[PDB]
DNA sequence: TGCGAAATTCCATGACA
DNA sequence: ATTGTCATGGAATTTCGCA
DNA sequence: TGCGAAATTCCATGACA
DNA sequence: ATTGTCATGGAATTTCGCA
């Protein structure tokens, strides 16, 4: 502080003040006469009010604010106390946005049969349909074939109903499903455990890891929407129709529909293919084995030049997931206890909870 | 000639009047001719309209080239008729009285019949509830003419749920006791 | 149709159709032998009816169109029929999605002058505070100052009475604001030739075209949400503090706060810059001239890999504004008129009208 | 000493009572030293609560070095000091009864009592809603002493809205007939 | 062993409350 | 304790028909 | 006429009902 | 008849202090 600026003012060199300039005093202060002009030094006990005072004027960033102080002081690496502030300000760390990007998503390997693993998620509101509202959708994740349920409700009690219908043909290894109230609840747990099913969730607030069936969602609406122009919106009845619509679309990279991924034959559908007229059963369901194993596997994107993989104890922030109006975006920081994948983690939360969050939910703390 | 396949035909037959389940009277039973696959319906009645109903949930799955039935009311009449030729599905009559499948679905047919038996004493009413296990148990089913069961022929794989215990299908003394007693 | 499949059957050559294959009769039918197996040739006059059928099960495009047709058939260039269908598809046309991306963003040049342009936009519905739900936003074009008004409503009325307020200053040449509600009135029009000021509108449903005033918005919600950290959301009284707070803040790119740029001095606020404390200020006023005028300015970026650009006379579709539940994205095609530049055209529209539109909300019709 | 700049020094006063216009009364004038640019607020009373309510708005645009006024209660008052310090603004007062400005400043304020006295008859109650275009009036008014107007030397440029008429500012012998009678 | 055209494959774009 | 996906239609690349 | 460190500039990221 | 924008904080690049 003084000690300094006195031992300074004496003409003695200080590490960090450059000997060429010259120092005076003058008002009562240490004064410098700079390149840019003549700035006043504070005594170092004084800097962090100045920082804070700067910054506080519109909770500016780094060089927003070391602009407000260079137009009145200098001294000796400045930034370092700027950014030093920046991460000290609670109100700027859970407002400001990222400007880092999440690493490249993952590519989960495709099931390895029909029935491994189910992703399941609801549609609606629809417009009322014969008093029904929601969609079910059941999608095999080998092979995309599809299910389709009209409910009244997203509720555990009409998933039940429509998994006891369908589960007279098979039981899945895993039911994968996204959050939603209705998969959550301890009745429908009971509803698995009681089968030897087990419940894989996603993340919270991260539609594309149900990917498989939101994406299938897209093609559902898609096909209703057409069927429906010109008329009113009497979806009920084509729930059937789509279904079976969709089960027997060609997937042109594939170049097998999910039926044919599901049964290796077509059915009396029409333009149905018949190049397996000749094989026996057997024959045609190790054509199949063959035709399940080879199919196209896209691979892991390039990285965004600017993104970041979480490593382990790490401050990171959640996103705030319906955050009021006027309220911050991020929750306090906190710190990656594992790393499950480089797109998914295990942290100590807000409260005092472990959380498994995706890294589409987080935002790195910045300044450290 | 050319060797059967799944779809080929679908034999579908009724079963009932049983104790009301939960609304419920009949059964409506379909069996892959190649597979022998087993698909059952609950229906309120032996119709044209339940048969079309049921069969439309069926049909939204896969469709059949032939339906194969006994002369029934409700598959003889025209709007069955009507419905089957819409969706391009040869109909099938077995002569009346002398009623033909093939070995492997008579004998599906009579595992079906046996298997309803055995559960729906005890709980003649709880049948309902039942349905889908019976199903997975017949189709998880070993069949001594081929080396496999009829899941693995329709999708080409092993069962998450494989029924190891080949079981009994015949009633113990108790049940023959408590039957014999409740029909009278 | 059957002339040329008469013609065919006798081993004569009829273009398309290559002659190192056997194409014999049976089942009352023409047929041939091709690598992939044996397939249908169906008489030219059945064709339409086919592709139709095919793309009809679930209105597939161009390949999984396709794949359905060979399961049965074969003819001489069968994409180019899949094409012509789909390209007629109403249903299809206006359902499905684009996938070409729009052509790269202009940076239009900054205003020459403060008052040369205004942009205004209103901000809400936010917690009462005071009775009050919205903010009026005016961004002065060149220099970014802004100025804020708590109102009611975003009504004309309230428009009106902020407005006269602000002009007591001075008179802008222009106004640029979106179509909401409050600025397209005619009262508003009326407000605005009674002082020779210009309405200039941005194209429906295109945020972005007010960009400046929008980008603003941002900074403004961004420093009352940090000033009402856990405080009761009483934002009212912090619009003066706000409308200061950022007037007077730096833009790192420019090294300069909109203040500098509006007056060329500080006034009496914290860290005011002292640099030109020894000009006269007319020296100052030339100096500002200077400054003003080399402000650095963005150029376009890049097009994508896949973007198009709007030619006169080309079939495009305007997306559906606020589109119904299970009902289609897209209007009817409809015909560039004109290309006022090239990220903004007239159409002549889906009843008769002409409208000026982003190239945003527009798809160009596939097929032709 | 250095040259003099806009925001060295705002001069503030009171004019009324007027007639009440929406329900206003008086006029808080604000004139910028340098510039001579003038800012008007309406008030309902020469209170310190509704000189603060009004220069809250002003000195959310800019803010002045220094306020000048004469010896006025609302300036004098203790309130009014804590503001100011609030604001690190210098309060300045010319001696009681004896009003110093600066020639500039005082032609000004000349200038907007004249104003306003010519557009108060006629309509002495509607001058609320012209208080927009007296300022741009007074703003955009050529200065004899300096080349410029003061919306040239606030923001360096010239105006959308010149006032190319350097104007009569006095009352033709109508307004001097109605005026000599309405104030009586 | 090479050409012009058709066929196939590639892949950016965008939508799944 | 978990993880994006895939129909689409121009363009790029390969294959086909013929010589 | 060259080094290590500080300062400045670059620029992808994301949010403006 | 109109059109994106710019605070942010790591990284890349330049300039500074000294020799
Ligand atoms: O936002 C949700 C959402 C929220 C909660 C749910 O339970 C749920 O099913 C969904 C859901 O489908 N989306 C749509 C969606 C938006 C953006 C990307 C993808 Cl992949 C996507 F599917
Ligand atoms: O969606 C609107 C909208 C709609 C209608 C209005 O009248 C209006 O003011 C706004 C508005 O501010 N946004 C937010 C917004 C969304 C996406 C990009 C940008 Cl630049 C952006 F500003
Ligand atoms: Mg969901
Ligand atoms: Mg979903
Ligand atoms: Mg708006
Ligand atoms: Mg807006
Ligand atoms: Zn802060
Ligand atoms: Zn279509």
């Amino acid at each position: 502080l003084d000690a300094e600026l006195d031992q300074l003012l004496q003409g003695h060199y200080i590490k960090g003040y450059p000997k060429q300039y010259t120092y005076f005093l003058e008002d009562g202060k240490v004064k410098v006469s700079r390149p840019e002009g003549v700035k006043i030094i504070p005594p170092q006990s004084d800097r962090q009010k100045i920082v804070l005072q700067a910054h506080n004027l519109a909770h500016t960033g780094r060089e927003a604010t070391l602009l407000k102080i260079a137009n009145l002081y200098w001294w000796p690496n400045m930034r370092k106390d700027v950014v030093k502030q920046l991460g000290r300000c609670q109100q700027c760390l859970i407002t400001n946005a990222s400007n880092k990007a999440s690493g490249p998503i993952l590519r989960p390997d495709r099931p390895q049969k029909p029935f491994d693993k189910f992703f399941i998620d609801y549609i609606g509101p629809l417009p009322p349909s014969q008093g029904y509202l929601y969609v079910l959708v059941v999608v095999d994740g080998m092979t995309g074939f599809t299910w389709l349920y009209p409910t009244k409700a997203p509720s555990t009690s009409a998933t039940v109903k429509s998994l006891n219908v369908l589960t007279s043909i098979a039981i899945p290894k895993v039911i994968h499903s996204d959050q939603g109230a209705a998969f959550t609840s301890s009745t429908f747990a009971e509803w698995a455990k009681e089968r030897g099913i087990h419940l894989e969730f996603s993340t919270p607030y991260h539609p594309q890891s149900s990917g498989k069936v939101e994406r299938k969602n897209s093609d559902i609406k898609r096909l209703l929407t057409k069927l429906l122009v010109g008329r009113p919106t009497k979806w009920y009845d084509l729930l059937p129709v789509v279904q079976l619509a969709l089960n027997n679309t060609y997937s042109p990279v594939l170049k097998y529909t999910p039926h044919q991924l599901l049964f290796g034959i077509d059915s009396n559908t029409p333009f149905a293919n018949q190049d397996t007229l000749d094989l026996t059963r057997e024959e045609e369901l190790s054509l199949l084995q063959e035709i399940r194993t080879s199919l196209y596997h896209p691979s892991t994107p390039p990285a965004s030049s600017r993104s970041w993989s979480p490593v382990v104890g790490q401050l990171v922030q959640e996103r705030v997931a319906r955050p009021a109006s006027l309220r911050p975006r991020w929750h306090k920081p906190s710190t990656v206890l594992k790393v499950l994948n480089p797109r998914t983690v295990v942290i100590l939360d807000h409260l005092g909870n472990n959380r498994t969050v995706s890294i589409d939910n987080l935002k790195p703390t910045s300044h450290q | 000639d050319r060797p059967q396949k799944p779809f080929d035909k679908f034999f579908i037959d009724y079963i009932g009047p049983l104790p009301p389940s939960q609304g419920y009277l009949y059964v409506l039973v379909v069996v892959d001719g190649m597979t022998g696959f087993t698909w059952l319906y609950p229906t309120k009645a032996p119709s044209t309209s339940a048969t079309v109903k049921s069969l439309n949930v069926l049909t939204s799955i896969a469709i059949p080239k032939v339906i194969h039935s006994d002369q029934g009311a409700a598959f003889t009449s025209s709007t069955f008729a009507e419905w089957a030729k819409e969706r391009g599905i040869h109909l099938e009559f077995s002569t009346p009285y002398h009623p033909q499948s093939s070995g492997k679905v008579e004998r599906k047919n009579s595992d079906i019949k046996r298997l309803l038996t055995k559960l729906l004493v005890g709980r003649p009413t709880k049948w309902y509830d039942l349905l889908p296990v019976v199903q997975l148990a017949l189709n998880n089913t070993y069949s001594p003419v081929l080396k496999y069961t009829p899941h693995q022929l329709l999708f080409g794989i092993d069962s998450n749920t494989p029924f190891a215990n080949q079981d009994t299908l015949d009633l113990t003394r108790e049940e023959e006791l408590s039957l014999l007693q409740e029909i009278r």
